[PDB]
């Protein structure tokens, strides 16, 4: 449902998480945004597990 | 489904706002 | 700068990119959203490569 999505987004701090990645994205301004975000989350992933 | 996408847009525009704000605080 | 960031977001449809990523996130609601975002962008990087 929609409510489960809103809830998930809040519970898992999704908004700040995404925002932080875009702020980095805006500093780098890469020619390859996808590759950058991939590398960005790969780094955060490695400290997730 | 359209409910979902509508909500995703709202949230994305929220993030874009907070991003612009944080980008004024830094430079 | 702040204007360079605004420009970049517009020119590279970053807002729509977030929207799509959130749509995915809410469909999956992964145990581990970072791992999921990694794979999601990895997949999109591969599209934009070949
Ligand atoms: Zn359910
Ligand atoms: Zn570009
Ligand atoms: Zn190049
Ligand atoms: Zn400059
Ligand atoms: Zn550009």
């Amino acid at each position: 449902s929609l409510r489960e999505c809103e809830l998930y987004v809040q519970k898992h701090n999704i908004q700040a998480l995404l925002k932080d990645s875009i702020v980095q994205l805006c500093t780098a301004r890469p020619e390859r945004p996808m590759a950058f975000l991939r590398e960005y989350f790969e780094k955060l992933e490695k400290e997730e597990a | 489904d359209e409910a979902q996408e509508e909500l995703a847009w709202k949230i994305a525009k929220m993030i874009v706002s907070d991003v612009m704000q944080q980008a004024q605080y830094d430079q």
